């Protein structure tokens, strides 16, 4: 009675890979705009009263 | 033993099974204790790592 124990398996099948990447949230949390100089400058323009 | 075969005391032989026993092999007609003869196979592997 030749059972399955007589047979020898070969290379097991590679069913599925599994990588782990965080649900990155930075294209939604912040406002991005590429700068064309190594120094980036933001202008803050404000409206004041006679009391500043 | 090989020396005996030259002397003719023992000679090779190969006979066939009697028909009555052949019919009643492990079962049929209520006979008991007379099994068949079974043959199978085994599959064993070898592994060859590569050097450099």
């Amino acid at each position: 009675s030749t059972t399955t124990n007589s047979n020898s398996i070969g290379r097991p099948n590679l069913v599925a890979l599994t990588r782990a990447t965080t649900k990155l949230i930075y294209s939604d949390i912040v406002a991005t705009q590429r700068t064309n100089q190594p120094v980036a400058a933001f202008y803050g323009i404000k409206y004041l009263n006679p009391d500043n | 033993i090989k020396k005996q075969m030259e002397a003719g005391a023992l000679v090779e032989i190969a006979e066939g099974m009697a028909t009555s026993i052949a019919e009643l092999q492990e079962g049929f007609n209520g006979s008991t204790d007379n099994p068949w003869n079974e043959m199978g196979f085994r599959i064993d592997k070898q592994v060859i790592e590569a050097k450099s």
